């Protein structure tokens, strides 16, 4: 077919990598200057990005090369958090790496070793770097929030941000090990409120009950169903079809009105006020079913059920007829509430626990969409650690250690891979680099020195590259799970060590 | 069109080997570097096997064509074998250019290999020509599936492939029958599951499961009934599908569906087959109607499995419902729907144990590479082993015997005037580059690398030791355990030799261009 | 690498190219345009401002721009041009900064540091007046309305802008009396003197024919509900072959709508704000021919936007079936009014309806719609103007010499800084005394005494005085009868100082694909 | 660094005023004048200024950017 050779796909798989390794760094480390994502491709705008995969997937891939780490780190991103940024730039610094090595013909036998070697030593580095700071609870709830102030940093949330250090911190820690949207159940919503969001009491949704029924309900029995009516519902007379000429088209809309009737006396068999369903309806059925004295509370949120029966101790089932198949639930109230300018009726009467259901309030969708993800990393590494309360300083601290205790590794134990042990412990000072321009302030008198300087033992002491400055990456909070950065760190190195493996690529 | 001969074609002869064989030599072994291969589906393919590079090449040329069918062969012969047959045979084009170069005839320089070819297999033959059974094998197997499953760097823990590979091959192809029998051998595996996961399941398991939970999760041992019957839309080869318009024609199509299936599952159970196993399956209807008879029993299997539950469990055939009869029914040593711990990999197995007709592989992986990757490794193992199996001969690979075989050969070339000592020397001179190229994928000299091994064939006189196949620092075909098929050790010369011969003979070549596939 | 420097630099090209032209800003400076368009056309514009919003400018740099023009009228209303005088402004000092090879990011707070102080000097140079205060509503008001098409009847309209907002607005001190609060109703006919100033509800939605109900006791609200009748939401099993079983169905159709529309009535209701849904029909045009037969106004599919104000306003909720005859959740209305004036237009006048102690309906009438927009537009910059008195109390100048007022200033702030930002914000912080000039700039011959001089009568004015930009002189600009409430100028920086740097961000180029 | 050095005594100046500091010319860890012992005549640095001011000024001598044909022929 169509081969490739080992001249071009490897610089392919040098270039395509390091072209996509290149924008989501410079948004990276302390004060990262953001990318602007470009939108001419598909509609013509702006998008201002320090996210990797809004950088990366909303580019769609097309080099060979350019797939697997977009693709690795992109499940690095929703598996250990922020994926896509570090794995991407970390294998293409790493491919970068191996040009020289390349230009001399480091062996792609030896390359792959010599990083893979490296890879433990840093691995091990960053661990001999980590230590736990969740040695007491309240030590490992901050160490779960210092670890999460690493995950939820430098994003463009406010208020959030700082809702979901407690909030993940608070759900991770009453988890005992892990982190959950069950535990607690997000909501993005419009709203006044910009950043604001708080931990919601039972759950709410949006919409507004017109018409004859009453906008709130008291003491009301949750009869739960994931069965509704799509205005009609299919079943033996429903099927009816009388159209053949322009009369039976004007005939037919009407016989939906039909049909919308008989669908209430379903629920009424049941005998219940309350009767939630996942399903919706117009107005003009929202005029059937409150004459009927059956309430229809429509498109019943699937975790607002699952945020009420794991604290009201009700079930969650599959397809609903008659209430015995899917367990009842309790709210104390059935309300509609004002909320802002948005009109929403809610559920409450349970409060927190087990379950929890967060409401974000935001301007736009723009700072939601960043609080559930930000959360999404920050739980999963809090869930990390749980495992690991190591919590090794991040920065360019676990960075320049690594790379370090690298070297003097990447020196005797290699005769020779020493070309690839050393080309990776490189790479962990990159990031450093990328940053040290985008705080303005220099990178060289910097690494080498901080990196010696905390290599010889200030661990504390790191890069603060919001002044650019060597700072304390204790006091500061900058430190993370041992585990989010060890596995940044696994994934990368094949990214960068996979592709030099491919020195042909076919196309069939 | 043109007649294309002289060196003309003979560079379309030497043209297309070089750069079919040298991503093969690059992906040559475990050292062999893994090739991302990328579609104009514009899908990746990691290819560090040459056959699969094969697999996704066809290069234009007939040779380039015949390459990705050479191998093939070997592929389905030994399984491993694949990449060498092949990246070898281009060096003889190397080889004999030169050789015709230097003036000799083609077909002088054509013969001479062929004609030192017998030393090639015949030095090998002397290496290992043991014979072993089963559990005897199984050490061995495992020890050459310590090299044919790292083949493809995945033979950790994977013993387990192995050993059964090595019950696998002896029941479908006997030791005494000495044919190459892989057809019994029913290859089954789904994505998700894991390396360390892998099964042989001596019976059949079919992808369906019980229509009903409620419906027992057993079948007893034996009384399946094979039928073709319906019990959900019956699929013929051509009958177009007409659907209900109306509320009246709605009703009666419900009852009859289960007047007939109630009757039918009443009949299968009546017949006294526990399981139902239906040519054509269950639809969701069949099965409340099977559980209002209360039969367990399978939905829709496809058309000739159900022969292969005839074959597979010695059970007598019935092909239709209406020749039900209690005398012909569908065996089963015990019937489950197993999770392997990946439900992700789940199969309702019809168990076999007296009677197997076919033999089950069952392979698990985390992604489609992953079971392909243990796919690829334990074949090709199973093939070698096999090949074991039947007679088990092996060598001191890695180059480590291609020196040996280099020996003999550019010796004995000098000891005969003909003019085929030349074509013997290249013959020789052309069996090195495997080491070589393989050095060059272990990160090494290659060049020393072949008279390391010389220097040793000088002080050995026989591959034992050899150089790093593995690049873990040992230099040993040994107790590295490079060890494989020295069946398949020859079928790569044969392969090679004859072919190129064959590539040879016809300098002779009408195509509108010089080399066209 | 080269292509993040030359990206930004050529959206620093674009931007700043385009935004220089873009300063004749006001005056009666530079001729005329017709325009032919990137893909062709021929299209007379004038007066930047609504070339502005007028404006397609299509790179990565451009796009910003129309934005950043469009803001500052939401932002403000005012302002318009200003906020890209001073873009470009800011896409110069970047320049010599990254020619100075200075870091874009720290560049980029920078224009924090630019905008932080420079709002505080620009509050400096505030004159603060009071936001509930009739006559600083009035003044303020005036001067953009004065400026205004029509500055006769601005003496109308700023009343009407100054009661919009002190009926709308919350008492005493309040940030309040938004353009939603507001809604500006046109209406036909009438004058501009009868542009009237109703604190209520007045939808500007046509109310069907006339002699309708102007009486009082409406009943307004959106109703989802429909009218059903034979071929209309009810049943038929009559397909027609023939003419009679055409005409059967019509005759039942149109009298049992006649009586639901009663039921209408019956409600209550001498207006009804019809479902943009149909089925068939919803209601019918019979039937809003029978409803207008019981005086219940009805505008069939109304558009989105009266629906909305009246439950914004009045809390309007859906509404039962008229089978179901209603729920009362038709919003509470006290007058169902049509006026009619200059015997042109049909305007729903909800009054009486609930109202938070917001939404003033501005009706804006006159002989044409030219003559209803002249002071539409006029009374607009009276709202906002007071509106921005309202959002933020001062009274600056107009017209960009207070810009440099700041930059005199934000020089030595930054001198003071005696950061590597005391270069970056200080290069900008002179830069942006370009505007008064690049005002003036598009017209003649003989060009340069005036431009330079500009920042230099100012400077030599230095930092209380300087010359009027309009009216010419040193005189200090922030009391001149040329002002601005400090509102509309601060956000042309805050609006500026990010999409601008926001460039500074780009790094390289992408196109999702 | 060329900016954040003009920068530091930037600082430095805005701190205090002709000071004995100054930047390093030696490039010592202290930036000094002082004790960078870096001093020129008062003489030297006003007469230093008098050059560039004046050829500066020179470049504008009168008028006349006409050649006969010869201005650097």
């Amino acid at each position: 077919a169509d081969e490739e050779r080992a001249e071009t796909a490897r610089l392919t798989s040098f270039i395509g990598a390091i072209a996509i390794g290149d924008l989501v760094k410079s948004t990276l480390g302390p004060k990262g200057m953001d990318k602007i994502l470009l939108s001419s491709g598909r509609d013509a705008s702006l998008m201002v990005t320090n996210d990797g995969a809004t950088i990366l997937k909303n580019i769609g891939v097309d080099n060979p090369a350019a797939k697997v780490l977009v693709d690795m780190s992109r499940v690095q991103d929703d598996e250990v958090g922020d994926g896509t940024t570090s794995v991407t730039v970390l294998a293409a610094e790493l491919l970068r790496e191996a040009e020289s090595l390349i230009a001399k013909k480091i062996h792609p036998q030896t390359i792959i070793a010599g990083w893979r070697e490296a890879t433990k030593a840093a691995r091990e580095a960053l661990l001999s770097s980590a230590v736990d700071h969740g040695s007491d609870e309240v030590k490992f709830r901050q160490d779960l929030m210092n670890i999460a102030g690493t995950t939820l940093s430098s994003k463009l949330l406010t208020h959030h941000k700082d809702h979901f250090t407690k909030l993940a911190v608070e759900a991770v820690l009453r988890l005992k090990g892990s982190g959950n949207l069950e535990a607690i159940h997000i909501i993005k919503k419009l709203g006044g409120s910009l950043a604001d969001s708080y931990l919601d009491e039972g759950f709410l949704l949006d919409k507004k009950i017109g018409v004859n029924q009453p906008k709130r309900i008291e003491n009301a029995k949750i009869l739960i169903a994931n069965t509704g009516m799509d205005t009609d519902k299919i079943k033996i007379f429903g099927s009816r079809v009388r159209v053949d000429s322009t009369a039976k088209v004007a005939e037919i809309e009407h016989a939906e009105k039909e049909k919308m009737k008989e669908k209430v006396e379903r629920i009424l068999k049941h005998g219940i006020n309350c009767f939630i369903n996942r399903q919706l309806i117009y107005n003009y059925p929202e005029q059937l079913f409150g004459a009927a004295g059956v309430m229809a509370i429509e498109h019943a949120d699937f975790a607002g059920v699952e945020r009420l029966a794991l604290v009201t101790g009700g079930e969650i089932a599959s397809t609903f007829d008659h209430p015995e198949l899917v367990k009842l639930g309790s709210c104390k109230l059935i309300e509609e509430v004002m909320i802002g300018e948005d009109k929403l009726i809610h559920f409450s009467g349970v409060a927190l626990g087990e379950a929890c259901t967060i409401v974000l309030r935001g301007a736009t969708q723009q700072i939601l969409d960043e609080a559930e993800r930000s959360l999404h990393d920050a739980l999963c590494v809090l869930a990390q650690t749980v495992k690991d309360s190591r919590t090794v300083y991040g920065g360019g601290c676990s960075e320049m250690l690594m790379a370090h205790a690298v070297t003097q590794l990447a020196n005797r134990t290699p005769g020779k891979e020493a070309v690839a042990m050393e080309s990776y412990a490189k790479a962990l000072r990159m990031l450093p680099t990328i940053i040290a321009d985008n705080a303005g302030y220099d990178s060289a008198d910097l690494v080498a020195q901080l990196r010696a300087a905390h290599s010889e033992g200030n661990t504390t002491a790191g890069l603060d590259m919001r002044e650019g400055t060597i700072g304390d990456m204790a006091i500061l909070g900058i430190t993370e799970s041992f585990q989010v950065k060890r596995q940044v760190l696994l994934s990368a190195a094949e990214a960068a060590e996979v592709i030099l493996r491919v020195d042909n690529i076919i196309k069939a | 069109k043109s007649r294309l001969m002289g060196l003309e074609a003979l560079k379309s002869h030497i043209m297309a080997a070089k750069a079919v064989a040298n991503t093969m030599r690059t992906s040559l072994g475990p050292n062999g570097l893994d090739k991302m291969m990328v579609d104009k589906d514009g899908d990746v393919t990691v290819t560090n096997d040459g056959a699969t590079i094969l697999s996704m090449m066809d290069v234009d040329h007939q040779i380039a064509k015949l390459m990705v069918e050479l191998s093939k062969s070997q592929d389905d012969e030994i399984g491993d074998g694949t990449t060498g047959v092949v990246v070898l045979a281009g060096a003889l084009l190397e080889e004999a250019e030169q050789l015709l170069d230097r003036g000799i005839h083609p077909i002088r320089i054509a013969d001479g290999y062929e004609q030192a070819a017998r030393v090639a297999i015949e030095h090998l033959d002397k290496i290992s020509d043991s014979v072993l059974v089963d559990i005897k094998d199984t050490e061995p197997l495992i020890q050459t599936a310590k090299t044919t499953l790292g083949s493809k760097v995945v033979n950790s823990c994977h013993r387990q492939m192995a050993e059964i590979a090595v019950n696998a091959v002896l029941t479908v192809a006997d030791m005494e029958r000495r044919d190459v029998d892989f057809e019994l051998i029913k290859v089954e595996g789904k994505v998700g599951g894991r390396l360390e996961d892998t099964k042989l399941i001596k019976g059949v398991i079919v992808d369906k499961d019980f229509s009903h939970p409620q419906m027992p999760k057993k079948v007893e041992d034996a009384k399946i009934a094979i039928l073709t019957c319906p019990f959900e839309p019956p699929k013929p080869k051509t009958k177009h599908k007409l659907d209900v318009t109306s509320v009246e024609d709605y009703k009666a199509l419900q009852k009859y569906e289960k007047e007939k299936f109630e009757e039918m599952i009443q009949q299968i159970k009546e017949t006294g087959a526990n399981l139902a196993i239906c040519q054509w399956g269950f639809d969701d209807e069949a099965n409340h109607l099977l559980l209002q008879n209360n039969l367990p029993a399978v939905r829709w299997v496809g058309g000739p499995e159900i022969e292969l539950i005839a074959i597979a469990t010695g059970g007598r055939i019935v092909p239709r419902f209406s020749e039900l009869t209690a005398e012909k029914l569908g065996f089963a040593g015990l019937v489950q729907e197993i999770s392997f711990g990946t439900t992700k990999d789940k199969m309702l197995v019809i168990e076999q144990c007296k009677n197997s007709r076919a033999v089950t592989i069952f392979i698990r992986g985390g992604n489609k590479m992953i079971i392909e990757e243990a796919k690829r490794s334990l074949h090709d193992a199973l093939c070698v082993i096999r090949n074991l199996i039947r007679d088990n001969r092996v060598v001191y690979g890695g180059g480590a015997a291609e020196i040996s075989c280099a020996l003999a050969v550019s010796q004995e070339a000098d000891k005969c005037p003909t003019l085929e000592q030349y074509a013997m020397r290249a013959f020789a001179d052309a069996l090195e580059v495997i080491p070589m190229a393989l050095s060059e994928n272990s990160g090494m000299n290659p060049i020393q690398t072949m008279t390391e091994v010389r220097a040793r064939q000088v002080k050995e006189m026989n591959p034992a030791l050899g150089i790093d196949c593995l690049h873990k620092g040992t230099n040993d075909m040994k107790q590295q355990h490079v060890i494989e098929t020295l069946i398949g050790k020859k079928q790569q010369i044969s392969l090679a030799t004859q072919m190129v011969r064959m590539i040879l003979k016809i300098d002779d070549i009408r195509k509108p261009g010089e080399s066209e596939e | 690498r080269d292509k993040p420097a030359q990206i930004r630099f050529s959206n620093i090209s674009a931007a700043k190219a385009v935004a220089d032209a873009i300063r004749t800003s006001l005056g009666p400076k530079g001729m005329d345009k017709m325009i032919q368009d990137g893909k062709g056309d021929v299209t007379i514009t004038n007066d930047g401002a609504t070339i502005l919003k007028q404006m397609q400018v299509l790179h990565p740099a451009a796009r910003m721009l129309v934005e950043l023009s469009k803001a500052q009228d939401i932002e403000a209303g005012d302002g318009t041009t200003s906020v890209v005088i001073i873009a470009g402004s800011l896409l110069d000092s970047c320049t010599k900064l990254l020619q100075k090879g200075i870091h874009p990011t720290i560049i980029s707070e920078s224009f924090q540091k630019a905008l932080e102080k420079g709002i505080e000097i620009l509050t400096d140079m505030s004159r603060p007046v009071e936001l509930s205060d009739r006559e600083t509503l009035l003044n303020s008001a005036t001067t953009s309305l004065n400026s205004k098409v029509v500055s006769q009847y601005s003496s109308l309209l700023s009343p009407m802008s100054v009661n919009a907002v002190m009926k709308v607005i919350d008492p005493a001190t309040a940030t309040s009396v938004d353009l939603r609060d507001i809604k500006i109703v046109k209406k036909l006919g009438g004058t501009i003197d009868d542009c009237e100033l109703v604190e209520g509800l007045v939808l500007t939605q046509k109310v069907s024919n006339s002699g309708i109900t102007r009486v009082e006791k409406a009943k307004i609200g959106l109703i989802q509900f429909c009218l059903s009748a034979p071929k209309t939401d009810m049943d038929n099993q009559i397909v027609v072959s023939d003419y009679a079983q055409m005409d059967r169905v019509l005759r039942e159709e149109r009298a049992y709508i006649l009586n639901l529309v009663k039921q209408i009535k019956k409600t209550g209701c001498n207006v009804l704000l019809i479902q943009k849904s149909i089925l068939r029909d919803a209601l019918s045009d019979l039937a809003l021919h029978f409803l207008n037969k019981m005086k219940i106004m009805v505008i069939k599919d109304i558009e989105r936007e009266d629906i909305e104000f009246i439950c914004k306003t009045i809390g309007t909720k859906p509404v039962a079936h008229i089978d179901q005859f209603t729920a009362d959740m038709l919003g509470s209305a006290e007058l169902a009014e049509e006026v009619n004036l200059n015997g042109s237009g049909k305007l729903l006048k909800i009054t009486g309806c609930a109202s938070p102690g917001k939404t003033v309906t501005i009706v804006v009438r006159g002989s044409n719609k030219l003559v209803i927009e002249e002071a539409e537009r006029s009374i607009h910059d009276a709202l906002c103007v007071i509106r921005c008195l309202v959002k933020k109390r001062a009274l600056i100048a107009g017209g960009g010499a207070p810009e440099i007022e700041l930059a005199l200033r934000l020089t030595e702030y930054s001198r003071t800084l005696s950061g590597m930002e005391s270069y970056c914000v200080r290069a900008f912080a002179d830069a942006m005394e370009v505007i008064p000039s690049t005002l003036a700039e598009n017209a003649g011959l003989n060009p340069i005494s005036t431009v330079t001089e500009l920042r230099n009568r100012h400077a030599q004015g230095e930092k209380t005085a300087g010359i009027n930009v309009r009216k010419g002189g040193i005189s200090n600009i922030l009391e001149e009868l040329v002002v601005q409430p400090l509102l509309v100028s601060v956000s042309a920086l805050t609006l500026a100082t990010e999409t601008v740097r926001s460039i500074l961000k780009i790094d390289d180029v992408v196109n999702t694909r």
